[PDB]
């Protein structure tokens, strides 16, 4: 994935998720994409209530992009693999 | 007992 200031454009299914989380722009940095993904998971309460590094994304649009039913924030590879598939590097 | 907001922020900023 690109570095700090590099700009990216999310593909449509990812952009829709970011829009749910309040994003009004079409171009982001990777860190800004991660900000809105965290916002989305937080607002929808997809994290496990007891063990909050675990995210349950099955049956949610986010799981369709991640291709997994759950993931750990401390094992973020599925997130970054999804971003590689869903970001156009500008 | 850390919150999702702090755990995600630690990753985002790393």
């Amino acid at each position: 994935l690109p570095g700090e200031g590099t700009q990216v454009h999310p593909r449509a299914p990812l952009l829709q998720i970011l829009k749910v989380a309040g994003a009004q722009e079409e171009v982001f940095t990777v860190k800004e994409v991660m900000h809105y993904l965290g916002q989305y998971i937080m607002m929808k309460q997809l994290y496990d209530k007891q063990r909050q590094h675990i995210v349950h994304c099955h049956d949610d649009p986010l799981g369709e992009l991640l291709e997994v039913g759950s993931f750990s924030v401390k094992n973020p590879s599925p997130l970054y693999e999804m971003l590689k598939r869903n970001l156009v590097i500008l | 007992q850390q919150t999702f907001x702090n755990l995600w922020r630690l990753e985002l900023q790393n």
